[PDB]
């Protein structure tokens, strides 16, 4: 809802000043203050004026000051960006979130979780989950609905074959893990370590460190290995990706770090066994609605306490600034 | 090699060690020679001979 | 006494020009992703540098993918990983940004520096943290390099010397002095040197 | 015109003429020269030994120690002095040369029984 965006503090639309101020600390090497990109983004009203804003965040991000980057700017633009359109400038951002550092650490997460499933889109939507959630998620109540989401993008997304694809898969598959039940979740999981381990050990020299961002030990099916325990204590996708692969100077390694090369038919055995007794023992859409309808509360106050908190913090910055640039 | 930087690393360690011991050393020289009760004793003396 | 003040002033000059037109570690410091160079200087890399600045990324950059600057983030460096096992790593809980260049790449840093499982809070100089050898370690799978759960007499030959010294003047007295190691620690081979005798070029 | 006297950087020289190998010390700091402006010059060294084989060395380590004690660095000569030497323990550079040298005679040994 637009009611969420009340408390803006406009200023001056016009770029005449804030511009001004900006090429001053851009060519004297000032350190820039959030106090003008916090109002150039207020007086956020065409495409024009977010371009304007993105530059001069884009600058920020190397002028003097690249720390200095308030809560608040990010909070504005968000909710800026919610409420008027949020189509490329957005979804660029949020692709990147490093030229600019729009980092949605509050409640802008729950905001775009419902901003995103109550007006029902698709691929838009889906790539803008997965690339802010490729870092940090899960937190604000809005846990259980970004995992619906993905959970159904999920069994509507059943392809691989490419390298950057399973990248990002396994990615975004790593960080969630309490759906203590679903089968094509925990597949795929599976399948997405397993081609990981293989590519970090079992695999080509170079594709060891730079590809995926993880740990150097030789353990990587150990990881599967909990994975299935905890899930059978008391499959699909990996099983057939395993039936697929059936058919086919400077060393970066230690020599007792052995890579477990010589093993494929007992594991694939194996694991073709626990396929069997995991379908012998044991859709998650209608089971997670059901969790779903105990939480989804939006509590809008912590929104209003942290905007109240900012401004004032604004205002006694811009009161300081003037009182220094007065008195001086 | 390995033998080569475990020796390097053990001779580094007593080399560090005996710079210590140097400065103790120096230190008990510079002790010796200046509140050596020796040359105030003779400083007194001469002192009393001038007198 | 006339000083030559036509040397002075030429020498002045030159010392506030090479001061004012400080350089970062961006200008001419780039980095070439190819090549394997640095403009400017114009000097080679090492053989190990074959790959080492084509495969892996820098420190700072690394952290700057993460969000908050890495302020509670880890991150390991892959030449420590090479010839080190113990909590050699580098837990940042204070960065300091560079304002020379995009992706937040090439800066001068400073914080913990864990060295043999020793959480050290602004050590001594920090080597081997502007290369291109690191690797990224974000929230999942925090903890893993943390793998880590001489003080000797004299030599033969001082002990006989000594024992000649004090037969001269009177007794034998086999008993030899103790020493400590307490004040420098224990330097490995593989250990990163001391920029006291590295001002800069 | 300013000295420094700070840290000592020994620096090694073996100036001469042909047939008449002879070390020579110089103490100084690491931007100065050999012959400019120093902190302290010491005798030379003898690399060679004198008749019938008996190296005589004269230590001269009074005032080294004390720079070493208000700080003084060391170079790859000195510090093998000081190691073969008697105050600090036989250098391990020259302990290792010593087991590349069994090294070599084993060698010796493997290429005697191969050949002939
Ligand atoms: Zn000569």
């Amino acid at each position: 809802d637009s009611h969420k965006w009340e408390a803006r503090e406009k200023e001056h639309y016009c770029l005449a000043d804030l511009a001004s101020l900006m090429d001053k600390t851009f060519e004297r090497k000032l350190p820039v203050s959030s106090l003008t990109i916090s109002r150039l983004i207020d007086n956020i009203s065409s495409r024009e004026e977010i371009d304007h804003a993105e530059y001069y965040l884009y600058k920020f991000r190397h002028s003097p000051n690249c720390w200095y980057l308030r809560n608040w700017t990010i909070h504005t633009w968000i909710r800026q960006c919610l409420k008027y359109d949020a189509q490329d400038k957005a979804l660029y951002t949020l692709v990147n979130k490093v030229q600019y550092g729009i980092f949605p650490d509050n409640f802008t997460f729950n905001l775009l979780m419902d901003s995103f499933i109550k007006k029902e889109n698709y691929k838009d939507a889906l790539s803008v989950v997965f690339e802010v959630m490729m870092q940090e998620a899960f937190e604000v109540p809005s846990t259980q609905l970004l995992s619906l989401y993905v959970l159904f993008h999920c069994l509507a997304k059943k392809t691989d074959f490419s390298w950057e694809e399973e990248r990002n898969f396994g990615a975004s598959l790593l960080l969630p893990g309490l759906k203590q039940k679903n089968s094509v979740g925990f597949s795929s999981q599976l399948y997405g370590y397993a081609l990981l381990g293989k590519v970090e050990l079992q695999q080509g020299l170079r594709a060891v460190y730079h590809n995926m961002p993880l740990i150097w030990k030789p353990g990587y099916l150990d990881r599967a290995l909990q994975v299935m325990e905890k899930v059978a204590a008391s499959e699909a996708l990996d099983v057939l990706g395993a039936v697929l692969k059936a058919l086919t100077k400077l060393v970066e390694q230690l020599d007792i770090e052995e890579t477990e090369q010589s093993k494929l038919p007992q594991y694939l055995e194996r694991f073709k066994a626990l396929h069997s007794k995991l379908q012998a023992l044991g859709l998650t859409t209608q089971l997670v609605k059901e969790k779903l309808s105990t939480c989804e509360a939006e509590d809008i106050a912590t929104y209003e306490q942290n905007l109240q908190q900012w401004h004032l913090d604004l205002v006694q910055l811009i009161q300081r600034e003037q009182q220094q640039r007065e008195q001086a | 090699f390995f033998v080569l930087m475990e020796r390097y690393q053990h001779y580094r360690q007593t080399v560090r060690a005996l710079r210590m011991e140097f400065v103790s050393e120096v230190q008990r020289k510079v002790h010796e020679a200046r509140a050596g009760v020796l040359a105030e004793r003779k400083a007194l003396k001469d002192a009393a001979e001038h007198r | 006494v006339r000083p030559r003040l036509i040397a002075e002033l030429a020498r002045r000059v030159r010392a506030l020009r090479e001061q004012l037109n400080r350089p970062r570690d961006s200008q001419l410091y780039a980095v070439d992703y190819e090549t394997l160079t640095r403009p400017f200087s114009g000097r080679r890399l090492p053989v190990r540098a074959w790959a080492d600045v084509r495969r892996e990324s820098r420190l700072l950059q690394l952290l700057g993918r993460l969000p908050l600057f890495g302020l509670g983030r880890l991150v390991t460096r892959k030449s420590w990983l090479w010839q080190h096992d113990e909590p050699c790593y580098w837990r940042l809980t204070r960065v300091r940004p560079d304002y020379t260049a995009q992706n937040l790449d090439h800066g001068k840093a400073w914080g913990i520096l864990t060295f043999k499982g020793k959480t050290e809070s602004e050590a001594r100089e920090i080597e081997h943290v502007m290369y291109h050898d690191w690797r990224l370690v974000p929230k999942h799978e925090e903890e893993a390099f943390t793998a880590f759960t001489a003080s000797v007499p004299y030599p033969p030959l001082l002990r006989a010397m000594i024992i000649a010294e004090r037969q001269k003047n009177g007794d034998t007295s086999t008993e030899e002095p103790m020493l400590n190691v307490q004040r420098i620690r224990m330097e490995p081979w593989d250990y990163p040197a001391k920029q006291e005798d590295k001002g800069r070029a | 015109k300013a000295y420094r006297g700070g840290h000592l950087t020994i620096r090694l020289a073996l100036g001469g003429c042909t047939n008449r190998p002879f070390y020579r010390i110089v103490a100084a700091h690491n931007k100065c020269p050999r012959d400019g402006r120093f902190v302290e010059q010491l005798g030379s060294y003898d690399p060679l030994p004198n008749s019938h084989g008996e190296k005589l060395v004269a230590l001269n380590l009074d005032r080294i120690r004390h720079w070493i004690g208000c700080g003084a660095h060391l170079s790859k000569p000195m510090e093998k002095l000081l190691g073969l030497a008697g105050f600090f323990p036989l250098h391990p550079m020259m302990i290792t040369n010593a087991e590349r040298l069994r090294r070599k005679r084993a060698r010796e040994v493997l290429l005697a029984s191969q050949k002939t």
